[PDB]
């Protein structure tokens, strides 16, 4: 995908983590979860929705529309009538699946580029307090308990707190 | 050593969607914007039930054929329904002119109320209003349409005639009457004396003199001759004339008509339930919160957009990966 | 919480479902705007 | 917002950088001070001014419309001809809001996506010289005086230059 | 240890946009595309004045009905105005046929040449060409459309007449006429002496036989006869043709037509002002080169696109986070 | 571009690449040459013409449309069917145009992507085995000959195999 | 040290794409969209060559002008082309009415039998069928439509007449036939006897009597009285009957119809060839898999969309930067 | 080697001359759709 | 300096107010095409 992370380099998708989009799985001492990433997963909730509703509002309605009827020497009456329904309903068509195929492409692309942005947003807390090691994956050069866990998944985690355990690690 | 990993949601969908680079794409959320699904039954709209006209037509309705009876006493309705079988119109043959015109003017009707224009036995005072016909027969015996009346001479004279209305409704009135033209000048002189006769009609905005063209052409329900019927809307306040030596199918009962919009004349198969609706089409009724629809066209009430699509599925969530 | 306003009925419906597939509590409050209530 | 700067990682806007959309704040011995960053400026206001010229190119006029009358029988044709104006009337709304809507998405990810730009063009640059701080910040591992620092701006920054003082810094 | 930040612009802007991700972001830049305002004033279009009919509409204007006398000697226009008051028009009751037609025709007409086709005084030499009405009255006598003239017999008859005028103006030429048609035999007698009369009129791409229809019908300004009222385009180079032994409403006045696009008949309450533009509405003139508008979709000139939105706004910088 | 690479951090593209949108120039004892990816390549041009194949669908044919005729007193019926005429013509000259210039935006920003992504994967296999020299280039720390170059082309490259040697030789 | 390089295709290429942030953009693979290129020859059809009318229009072929007898024995056609010279029509003036809709009606045809409705010498006992006239003459010789029989009086009498054609072709038949208007009552008298004369057509869905009208118009070909010309469609299994005691001009060959879709009349300076397309237009035929076209937006076919664009050009590779 | 199917002519010839210019080969089989086996 | 043409009148102001906003000069040159001289 265009930003590289959804079937790229996050390989595939967990069915273990059921409360959000996007989040975190964790493995340390005293076990491991999934935890879906509050903030992104509630902030792309409200951009989809607002998004449906934007399509939604455009075109949802049409009133009664009935046919019209043509004596037998109104041809090109009943000819111009049915080329403005034609000509209408064409366009129409037209709009709505095109609409839906171009949102398609970019929902998809956002929710990449939300996964994208988490990462890169962990990766940069972490620093060299950690390895990068495939996958979407990072391994501590610390230990990390739960309370570490938090603060990597709500943007706190404090570099210089572990910096000299890790650095010995390394 | 300890880890932490970011990723993605996965389930058990199998919906599927498209965009421009891909097609079939699995995704883990998503909704289907385009209804395909219909009651298949006919329904009332807003609380009032549709005018069924059956086996009858709009001019079979509206002029009173005798095989039409049951719709006399209706005064309002949400959509007027014609079915492939509503064959029942005229029953004296000659042409109704400007019928089209008529269908779309009634098209934005809701309600009307049927009245007595011209009460069959003070109005014509020195003519017959008895006249029925074998075209028109109603329980295996001659009869006319219920809202016109076929004046003939009385005692061997028909006096020229003036009879007018003055509309006091306060809404339009839809007024309709005949012209006879008769196949031959025998007929001419026995049913009207008058041998060169003429009708007039004349209103604010309407006025045309009639003259019987007196032939005979093939026979049809038995007749060689022929009546043609025409309409005209009275405005409020305004007066109608009619004028006559002969040769005219006058009005008895006019509609007082009351406008509303949404309203149309659409032909269906399907069959009147008890049943509520916002949205109607001629194969069901439609209850949908959905933007588009790809069942009808044809459409009374509030009802999604008409589109050729077969599928519009719109992606919320994300790629599914398992 | 949460709360969310929508013009259209069909969103309404749509967001109220997506918030309840990751258990999210939804209250919906019909008054032209759907509003949701998310917690 | 796709790009992961703007309302991202570097969290707020600055009132005092006023000749630029995009640029640099930098603080030395000599001083601190804003400065746009030239070449992506006036890139950006280039495409963004053609996207207008282009949107506007597209649908900008109409010429004398007025009214038709009809006559008491035809009313068919005068829905008919309403039918039409309601129609097309239907379409141009739609297009026009929907063409703002979708170019105003894609304007705010553009300056994003200039935004990161320049920050992974500086990241690059430096390399191990400086360090990350945070909020869009490098700070030196040498000293950077106004020279140095023009240079990281004009994409001319010599990291052989100061890597020895750098190394034994960090 | 020195430091360098990368960056973007804020500001004290408050203006905001919608994108379809979001509502209301506010923006450091961003320019409106909806031209919501007009002036209230009808102007001048490339210099020129519009035709204002005031309390005339246009039978009154090209039949020269009395009242309408003001606008005799215009000549050209840039757009003609009716108002709500624009109530002047035919005077002599009857109907004015295929009147949508002709209005639809003169919405390309910028200018016109009103000129004598029929001399009053050598055009007609057997007849009377002073007949008045007073349904017609000016200054509290009776008068006369202006650009029509009514023959009637002199000295007991009225011979049969033939008159054809020949288009050498280069240009169409609209000429209009009128049919008589009296309440009586006594008014046909005296007005025309032949009983049963006639009025033909002949191009190369038209042809009507007239035959008047004597009857009574309600008074209106006074009036029991009708008088019916008719156009053609005479094309350059062609001849138009009149005939007749009684009835006919001759023309005496015609228009050369002088075709210009982008001219057209609106509907206006707005007040003229020494002003000009390039864009003008019903409400107002606008001068805008925004590409929308929603003040009206009635325009004439070069005018921004109407639609119904009520908010068009381009982002052009970003997210403003001061 | 949207993504930074293309006429970005990578200055320009290479004639001598013949066999694919994307790929790798390498230079070693054994010599030096071109190669697409061919993966990158295959899927972009599925969707690149699924792309066209989507656009053509949508809108690629009309049947019969013939003149209409109206007498000299059927002026607001010719003017009403000219209207429909122009009207329809107006829309789908618009959604043509307009549908082209934004699917080339999208289709120029994809291949930025697509490139970008290619360079990070390269990256992040080779993770400080290698020094990121500029313009899109790597400079391996240790020898890396016909097999080492085709495995990092393939995305198995064995970092463990010659971090020692990189070690000691940055 | 080894190097690794990631990189992106560069070549020769000079075509060039327009975005919306960017005109003109140099790149390395792309398609154009807009057909700007036809053969400029009038070619078949799916294999059926047009009908050219060349010097004749729809007009002077269906009543069989005699100039334009070469058009006498096509049976079917794919599409209908006039010139700019399509001009022999009717040959004795008159009138051609609802002219427009019996062109509409043709649109729609893919071939016809031309039969004989009415054989010339069994049809009208009692009446002259010779009647020429020298509007319409042929060979240096006065001659008359071949697909209409002027009946005329015979040994000094006109009797009343009733013909009658039931349509057993299963398909529509197209009918045409004219009425005669002479000039003056000798005229009238020495062609059909009867001085106040009259003519009757009827259908199940179409009637009209028609009464001539005698005058002396301007000459045209040399004649001062006129002919109008009529048509109908009759429905399989109906009957047509013409009534007359004079100024019938009666059918002779009538139009068994055969519809087929997306057949159509179109104007073209073009000649035809011997080819074969799937998109004709009047300029020349198409031959294209793109989805849009620039040339004409008149098509018979199966055509490019018609658009007034002057580029569409779509990028498929990338930024070419050599 | 690869399969794509087109609803189109047009971006099935498109296709195929992408892939020929960086020189695979392509067979075209023509059955409403229109096949590519490239290899 | 920088040189840039509009079709339309719209752009140009657009382009000249934003230039001017970041404190650049524009000169304006109106000839079907609106041209910016910016500086
Ligand atoms: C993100 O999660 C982290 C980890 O749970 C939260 O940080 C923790 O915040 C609590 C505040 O209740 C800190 O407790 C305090 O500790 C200090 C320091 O020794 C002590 O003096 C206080 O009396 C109090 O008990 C805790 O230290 C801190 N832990 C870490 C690892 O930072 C943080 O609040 C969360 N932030 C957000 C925005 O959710
Ligand atoms: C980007 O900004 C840098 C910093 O201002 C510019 O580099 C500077 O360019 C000047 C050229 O006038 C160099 O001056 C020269 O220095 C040499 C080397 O000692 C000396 O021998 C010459 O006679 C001359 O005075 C200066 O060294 C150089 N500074 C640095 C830190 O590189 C550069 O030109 C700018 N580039 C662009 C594209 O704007
Ligand atoms: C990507 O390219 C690399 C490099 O060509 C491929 O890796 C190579 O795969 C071959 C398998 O035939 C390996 O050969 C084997 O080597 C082992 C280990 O010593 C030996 O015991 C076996 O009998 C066999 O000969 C080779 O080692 C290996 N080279 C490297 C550097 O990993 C790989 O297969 C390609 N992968 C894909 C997905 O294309
Ligand atoms: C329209 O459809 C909705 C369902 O989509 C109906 O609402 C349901 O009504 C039943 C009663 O039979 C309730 O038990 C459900 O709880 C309702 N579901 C929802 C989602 O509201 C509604 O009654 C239908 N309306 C009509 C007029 O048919
Ligand atoms: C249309 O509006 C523009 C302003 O948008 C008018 O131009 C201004 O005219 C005044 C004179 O009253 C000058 O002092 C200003 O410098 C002009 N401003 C700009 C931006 O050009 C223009 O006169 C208006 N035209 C009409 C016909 O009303
Ligand atoms: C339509 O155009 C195509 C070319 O785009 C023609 O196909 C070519 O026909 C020639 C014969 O003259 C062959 O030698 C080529 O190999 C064909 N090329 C392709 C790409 O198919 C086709 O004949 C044309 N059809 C008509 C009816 O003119
Ligand atoms: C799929 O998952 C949903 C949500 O967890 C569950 O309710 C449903 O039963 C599952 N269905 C199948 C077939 O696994
Ligand atoms: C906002 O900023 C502009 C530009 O700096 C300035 O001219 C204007 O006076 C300011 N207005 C307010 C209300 O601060
Ligand atoms: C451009 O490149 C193509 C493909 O390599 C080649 O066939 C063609 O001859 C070249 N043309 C020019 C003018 O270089």
């Amino acid at each position: 995908g265009l930003f590289g992370a959804i079937a790229g380099f996050i390989e595939g998708g967990w069915t273990g983590m059921i409360d959000g989009w996007y989040g975190y799985h964790h493995q340390n001492e005293q076990g491991s979860g999934y935890a879906a990433d509050q903030k992104s997963t509630q902030n792309a909730i409200n951009g989809i929705t607002n998004k449906v509703n934007t399509v939604i509002e455009k075109m949802n309605i049409q009133f009664t529309a009935v046919g019209k009827e043509f004596n037998k020497l109104e041809k090109r009456m009943e000819n111009l009538n049915k080329k403005v329904d034609d000509g209408f309903l064409d366009i129409w068509t037209y709009n709505a699946e095109l609409l839906v195929l171009l949102e398609n492409e970019r929902t998809l692309d956002f929710h990449d580029s939300n996964v994208k942005n988490l990462y890169e947003k962990v990766k940069s807390q972490l620093k060299n307090n950690a390895k990068e090691i495939g996958n979407g994956c990072f391994e501590f050069y610390h230990k990390c308990d739960n309370e570490c866990m938090e603060s990597v998944r709500n943007g706190t985690y404090d570099y210089p707190k572990y910096s000299e355990e890790s650095k010995l690690n390394r | 050593a300890d880890t932490i990993c970011i990723g993605y949601h996965a389930n058990n969908s199998t919906d599927t969607v498209d965009t421009v680079l891909e097609k079939n794409v699995t995704v883990t959320h998503s909704v289907n914007l385009l209804e395909d699904s219909h009651n298949g039954k006919l329904c009332r709209l807003k609380g009032i039930a549709p005018l069924q006209l059956g086996k009858c037509n709009i001019a079979g309705w509206l002029l009173g054929n005798p095989e039409c009876d049951p719709l006399l006493p209706v005064r309002s309705w949400s959509y007027i329904v014609e079915t492939p079988n509503s064959e029942n119109g005229i029953c004296y043959p000659g042409d109704f002119i400007d019928y089209e015109e008529l269908r779309e003017q009634l098209s934005s009707v809701s309600s009307f109320e049927r009245f007595e224009i011209f009460p069959k036995e003070s109005s014509w005072p020195n003519h017959n209003t008895n006249g029925v016909t074998a075209a028109c027969s109603h329980e295996g015996k001659s009869s006319f349409y219920r809202n016109l009346l076929w004046l003939t001479e009385k005692e061997g004279s028909y006096p020229k005639l003036k009879n007018s209305y003055v509309n006091k409704k306060g809404k339009e009135v839809l007024v309709l009457w005949g012209i006879h033209h008769p196949p031959n000048s025998k007929e001419q002189q026995n049913l009207y004396q008058n041998e060169n006769a003429y009708v007039s009609v004349v209103t604010s905005n309407y006025n045309r003199r009639f003259t019987p063209e007196i032939a005979e052409r093939p026979k049809v329900r038995d007749q060689a001759g022929r009546m043609n019927y025409y309409w005209t809307l009275l405005k409020p306040g305004d007066t109608i004339i009619f004028e006559a030596n002969g040769n005219l199918i006058a009005p008895m009962y006019a509609f007082a008509l009351s406008r509303g919009f949404g309203s149309g004349i659409i032909t269906s198969n399907a069959s009147m339930h008890e049943c509520n609706t916002k949205c109607q089409t001629p194969l069901g009724a439609i209850n949908s919160s959905l933007p588009y629809q790809n069942i009808h066209p044809v459409t009374i009430g509030e009802c999604p957009k008409y589109v050729r699509s077969a599928k519009l599925r719109m992606v919320t969530g994300l790629r599914n990966i398992p | 919480c949460i709360e969310q306003s929508f013009t259209t009925l069909f969103a309404c419906q749509t967001a109220a479902e997506i918030w309840r597939a990751f258990g999210y509590t939804v209250k919906i409050m019909v008054d032209g705007n759907c509003r949701l209530h998310v917690c």
